[PDB]
C-alpha cells in the first residue's frame, strides 16, 4: 500500500544496481594515460625518446545506516480502542502497528527521495540545521566537479536570460564519446510555467520548451529528452544524461525502510518500534551534470 | 600532503576526454625524455626527497649511507622516483643528465638554476636550465621542467 | 587515536590476567547498567574519554571536548568511520577511566573537568571523585578511574 | 513463508526489487 | 597502484588511444602540441598542413 | 626451454650440488610454512579478553554489573626482495679457456656459468643463515654498515620484547656468573600453557668450550653442560633439549622452544637463491647473470626467547 | 576490529577462560584482585580462605640476605617440616608447589658439591621421612612468588567442597536493543576449602 | 620433466627446494 | 529448558574433572 519512490523516474533501468552493504564503503579503481612531451622524430641514430605516463585514481562510495522510532498500540490492546469506524485513540493520536508503520514508511521514503535529488538531509523548510553526513556522499544537486550556472537576481523573470545561462552550461558540458544517449531534465513548477510561453515583438511559432528540447537534441545525437517537474526544487534546473557509463546509482539493497526486530513493551498499551534505512550510492563522472541556480535575491 | 600519491581518495571518476595539459601533476614520476642507456640507483631515503636534489649523508657507521634532500657543493644526484613501502629513492647520478619536472623554490625558459640547501631549484655554479615557467600545484608546491647537465662554473 | 594496537610486530602472550585492563582502547565503563542512557552525536576533534560540550553554529549541533560551566556529557566510545561519539549525559552517572591533566592525581581527590576536557584537582561544578591514581600509559596521556555523579 | 527475522528481511528486499522492475516494465516515457 | 604500473596489454591500449587523439588534432588543426594553450609546438617540415592552417 | 636456454639447462643440472642451509637445524618440520610472496606484507589477527574490575555480588536487586572487555591485535610480517649480480664466461667462449686441469681464466678470475652459479648460491645461503640467526644483514666482521631493513623484519637474536640478560665484563670467564644470569632469564620465561615441547640452545664456540668444565672443588661426573640440560628440563616438562654451536654467534647464548604455536617461521617460497632470466651479453667473452632472493617471515610470541649477552669490554 | 566486537561464541569462550584464571588464583591464594600488586581486593565473607592464607598454619620466613643460598632455604624447610603435625594421618601422599625461580634452584646438585644427588632428591627424602615413605609430588605454578607450599593429599586433613555451580555458567538474560550489540552474563561461585590446623607449611623467601 | 618456459623453471626450483627440505628433516635424527 | 541446560553443564563439568583425574599421571 506504500507508494513507489518517485526517484525511479530520474534514472534509466540499467542505471541502478543494488549492493549488499549496511554501513561501510566500496572502492573502484580507474586507470588513465597522459602524454609527457612532443613525440620524438626517428632520424639516424637516437635512443632518447619521449615518454607516455599513466595515472590511477580510487573512487570510494560511502554508505550510512539510519533509524527512526515511532509509538503505536500494543497488539493485544487493539480491541479496547477500536471504534465504530476509526481504529485508534483519536484524542491521543495512537494507531495500530500496521497503520503506524505504513504512514511512517511513506514519510521516510519522501526523505530518501529528497536526499537523492538534493544531496542533503533536513526537516526544515528553510533547509538549515542539516544532518552532518560523511564525505563521498553526494546527490544530483550538490555533486562537485560539475557545471554550475547562476542567474542574476535582476534577471529572474527574464526567460531569455535563463535560457542564455542554459546554453552556456550546455556548451561547457563534456559528454565525450557517450553523447548518443537520452537526456533528463528536472525543473521546478515555476520554471515549468515559464517554459510554455511563446519563444521571444515576441514570436508565435515555437515555445521555450520546444527550443530547449532542440538545443539538448543537438548534443545528445538527437536522442530523447524527457522533462520532469519536481516540487522539491526551488528555482533550479538539472540536466544530466541517462547513460550508465557516466552516471550510475548503486544503492544498498536495504536502503528502503525495513522493520526492526526489537519492540519496546511495557505494562501499558503503548509500544514502540524501529525502522532501518540506508543512504548513499550515487556515482557520477566529472562535468556531466548541469546545475542552474536562479538567484531570488 | 607532499607524497607522490595523494592519500585522500577521489570522490568522482575522472573525465578522460581531453589529452592536453594532463601531465603537470606531482604524481608524474621519471623523466619526460628517457634513454635506454641511463644509469639509475636506488638508495635508502632520509625524509622525503622526491623530485628534489639529493646528497649523501652518513650516520655513525652502524647503518649504511643514505640520501637526503640537499644541494650546493654536496649535491650528488636527482631523485626521480620513490617507493614508499621500501623507503627506497631512485637517484640519477649527477654525472648523468636528466630532463623532467623538479621542485622549484617558491622564472622564464632559459634561466639558469642551481640547487639550494633543501634540494629545491632557484634562480642563480650553474647546474640546470629552466625549460618552462613555474607551474603551481599547491600554495607552496611549484614544479618546473628543467634539464640538468652536471656541474659547471 | 583509539585503537593503535593494529600496528604490531609480534604476538602478545595471553597468560597473565592481571594489570591487563588499564589501556586506552578499553571503551565504555568498568561497571555498566542496562538502564544507562546513551546518545550519539557528531564530533569535531578527539573528545574520546573526555568531557564534551555542545557547539551550535547551517548544520546540526556537534559535540567537542570541553568542561567548566559548558559541560554537557562524557564521551565513552567513538566511531571513526561515522565520526560519531557515544555520550553519557551529565544527568546520568558514570564510572570508568578518563583523561587526567597530569600525573598529580591521587585517590580521594575531588576532580573538575577543565576547558580542554581533562580532569584536574580542585568551588566545583560537578561531583567527580578519583578512585585510583593516574597511570602514565603514554608520555602525555594519564588515565584515571573516576566515578562521576551529577553536578554540585 | 519466512522462518525467522533474517528471512523476513530478505523477502522484503526481494519484494522491493521486483516492485522496481515492474515499475520500469510499466513505465512509458 | 602505488607505483602507477600496468600490464602490457592495458598500457598499450591506453597509449594507442592517446596517440590517436593527437593524430586527430593534427589533421584538423595542422599543428602538434600538448599544451592546451597551443604553444611549444613541435617544429614540423614544410608542406605539412591541416585543414585549419 | 632447455634446448633454447643453456643457462637454464646449466642451473638445473647443478642445482642438486648446492648444500642445504644450516638454519634448518634450528627449527622443527612443523615450524616452517611456505608463503607465496616476494615483496609486501602479510597480516594476522589475534583476540584477547580482559577483566575491567572485580566481580559483582548477586544480592537482592542490582543493575550495575562489572564488565569484561575485548581487544584485537594485528601482527604484520614484511618480506623484502634482494638480488646479486656476478660475472662469468660466455657459453661459447669456454673452449678457449678449457685448460688441461680446469676450465676458466685463472689470471683474470673468470669461471664458467655453472661453477660461478654454484659458488654464488653458496655465498648467498650463508648470508640468509646469518640473517635468520641474528636478524641483521651485513658483510663486515664488526657487524657495521648494516643494510637498513623494513620494520617487522626480525631474527631470533633481535626480536623485541623478550628476556634479555647481560653478563658483566668482569665475570666473562666466570661460568657460575654466566649460569646465574641464564637461570634468572629461564625463570623470567613465560612459556605458559605451551611447555611440553623440546627446547633448543645455540652458543658460540667459546661458550661450548666452557660448558665441558667440571661443575663448581669440582663435581665428579657432573659438568656445566649436564647442569644446563637439567635446568632447562625443569621448565620444559622433561622434554628433549638440543644444543647447537654456531660460529656466526659471538659471546651470545640463545634459548627458545621448538613449538610451532610460540615461534613460527613463514619464509617466502622464493627465499632461496633463484636465477634471473636477464643475461647481460656483449661482444667480448664476459657475461653477467643475476640471482635474487627474499628475506623475512619470522613470527614469535612475546617473552618466549632467552637472549644472553656476555659483555667483553 | 575497529570497535572490538566479536560473535557470541568467540566472546563467550574468551570470557570463560579469564574467569577460570580468576578462580584458579583465588583457590591458591584466597584473594580476589585484578592488580598485580594484590590491592583493591574484593571484600569477601569470612570463612573463605585459600591455601596460601589459611590461618593457624606453619609459616616460615627466609631472610632477605640469604635469598640465593639454597642451604638456608632447606634449613627453614626442615624446621617447618618438623613443626608439621600430621598425627594419625601420616601415611599419605604429599604435594609441593614452588615458584619457577625456586624450582630452578632445586635442580642443582646437593652441596665441595656432591654428585648423583640433587637438592630435589634431598627434599623428597626429607618429606618421605615424615609421610611414611609415600609419594611426594612437586608442581611449579607461576601464580606463586617466592613461596613454597607443602600440604598433604589426604581428604581427612584438607578437603575441597566446591559448589556444583563454581565453574562459569551462562545466564538466561540477554540485553537486546535496536543496534547489533547485545550483552550477556556469566555466573560463578567461590568457596569450599576446608583444612585442619597446622597441616600446611608456607615458606616465604623475603626478597630484599 | 621438460620446462616449457622460464616461469615453469622457477616453479620447479621452488618445489625442489621444498622437497629437499622435507627429505632433510626425514633423514635427520637429532 | 534453561534449567535442564544448566544441570547438564554442571554434570558435564563433573564428568570432565572425573575424566581428567582418570587420565592424570604424575
Amino acid at each position: 500500500e506504500v507508494k513507489d519512490p518517485i526517484m525511479y523516474k530520474w534514472f534509466s533501468p540499467d542505471q541502478i544496481e543494488d549492493v549488499d552493504l549496511q554501513m561501510g564503503y566500496q572502492k573502484t579503481v580507474k586507470w588513465d594515460a597522459f602524454l609527457n612531451a612532443n613525440p620524438t622524430t626517428i632520424a639516424n641514430e637516437v635512443n632518447t625518446i619521449s615518454t607516455i605516463g599513466f595515472s590511477s585514481e580510487v573512487v570510494r562510495l560511502n554508505y550510512l545506516k539510519l533509524q527512526y522510532k515511532f509509538r503505536h498500540l500494543k497488539q493485544t490492546s487493539e480491541k479496547f480502542y477500536t471504534s465504530d469506524s476509526y481504529i485508534g485513540d483519536i484524542n491521543n493520536n495512537l494507531l495500530p502497528f500496521a497503520q503506524a508503520y505504513k504512514l511512517a514508511s511513506s514519510e521516510i521514503i519522501k526523505l530518501i527521495n529528497h536526499f537523492v535529488l538534493t544531496g542533503t538531509v533536513s526537516i526544515q523548510k528553510d533547509g538549515k540545521n542539516q544532518k552532518r553526513l560523511l564525505p563521498n556522499m553526494y546527490g544530483l544537486l550538490n555533486m562537485p566537479e560539475q557545471i554550475k550556472e547562476e542567474v542574476a537576481s535582476g534577471d529572474k523573470d527574464k526567460m531569455d536570460k535563463i535560457f542564455e545561462k542554459i546554453e552556456a552550461g550546455l556548451s561547457k558540458l563534456e559528454l565525450g564519446d557517450e553523447f548518443s544517449t537520452p537526456m533528463m531534465v528536472i525543473v521546478d513548477p515555476a520554471t515549468s510555467l515559464k517554459l510554455v510561453k511563446p519563444y521571444a515583438a515576441a514570436s508565435s511559432c515555437e515555445k521555450w520548451e520546444d527550443v530547449l528540447i532542440q538545443t539538448i537534441k543537438a548534443i545528445n545525437n538527437r536522442e530523447d529528452v524527457y522533462i520532469e517537474t519536481s516540487n522539491l526544487l526551488k528555482h533550479k534546473i538539472l540536466i544530466y544524461p541517462l547513460n550508465s557509463e557516466l552516471i550510475k546509482f548503486k544503492p544498498s539493497k536495504y536502503m528502503l525502510p525495513t522493520p526492526n526486530e526489537q519492540v519496546d513493551k511495557d505494562s501499558t498499551d503503548v509500544a514502540h518500534s524501529y525502522i532501518d534505512f540506508v543512504l548513499g550510492g550515487l556515482l557520477a563522472t566529472r562535468k556531466t551534470i548541469l546545475q542552474v541556480n536562479i538567484k531570488q535575491s | 600532503a607532499l607524497m607522490k600519491n595523494p592519500q585522500q581518495d577521489s570522490g568522482l571518476l575522472s573525465n578522460s576526454i581531453d589529452f592536453r595539459d594532463q601531465n603537470l601533476i606531482f604524481s608524474n614520476s621519471g623523466g619526460v625524455c628517457t634513454s635506454s642507456k641511463d644509469k639509475i640507483e636506488n638508495y635508502p631515503a632520509k625524509g622525503y626527497p622526491y623530485k628534489r636534489g639529493v646528497k649523501l649523508s652518513f650516520g655513525d657507521g652502524t647503518t649504511e649511507l643514505e640520501v637526503e634532500a640537499g644541494g650546493g657543493d654536496d649535491l650528488y644526484g636527482v631523485c626521480s622516483d620513490i617507493d614508499e613501502f621500501s623507503g627506497m629513492a631512485t637517484v640519477i647520478p649527477i654525472t648523468n643528465n636528466f630532463t623532467g619536472y623538479l621542485t622549484l623554490k617558491k622564472v622564464n625558459p632559459g634561466d639558469k638554476l642551481n640547487f639550494n640547501q633543501h634540494g629545491e631549484l632557484e634562480k642563480v655554479s650553474v647546474n640546470a636550465i629552466a625549460l618552462s615557467k613555474a607551474h603551481k600545484l599547491t600554495e607552496d608546491l611549484f614544479i618546473v621542467l628543467a634539464s640538468v647537465f652536471g656541474n659547471r662554473a | 587515536m583509539k585503537n593503535p594496537q593494529h600496528d604490531a610486530s609480534l604476538l602478545s602472550n595471553s597468560n597473565e590476567f592481571r594489570d591487563k585492563n588499564v589501556e586506552f582502547f578499553a571503551s565504555g565503563g568498568t561497571r555498566t547498567s542496562k538502564f544507562d542512557k546513551l546518545e550519539n552525536h557528531p564530533f569535531l576533534g578527539y573528545p574520546y574519554k573526555r568531557g564534551v560540550k555542545r557547539v551550535i553554529q547551517h548544520y546540526e549541533p556537534h559535540v567537542e571536548a570541553g568542561g567548566g560551566e559548558d559541560l554537557y556529557g562524557i564521551c565513552i566510545d567513538i566511531d571513526e568511520f561515522s565520526k560519531t561519539a557515544t555520550i553519557v549525559p551529565i544527568t546520568n552517572n558514570f564510572e570508568g577511566y578518563l583523561v587526567a591533566k597530569d600525573s598529580t592525581v591521587k585517590v580521594k581527590d575531588k576532580l573538575i573537568f577543565n576547558k580542554d576536557g581533562a580532569l584536574e584537582k580542585v568551588k566545583a561544578t560537578i561531583n567527580a571523585t578519583a578512585l585510583t591514581d593516574a597511570k602514565q600509559i603514554s608520555n602525555e596521556v594519564y588515565l584515571v578511574k573516576v566515578a562521576v555523579f551529577g553536578n554540585k | 513463508v519466512p522462518i525467522n527475522f533474517t528471512e523476513f528481511v530478505q523477502a522484503i528486499s526481494n519484494t522491493y526489487k521486483q516492485r522496481r522492475i515492474q515499475f520500469y516494465e510499466n513505465l512509458k516515457r
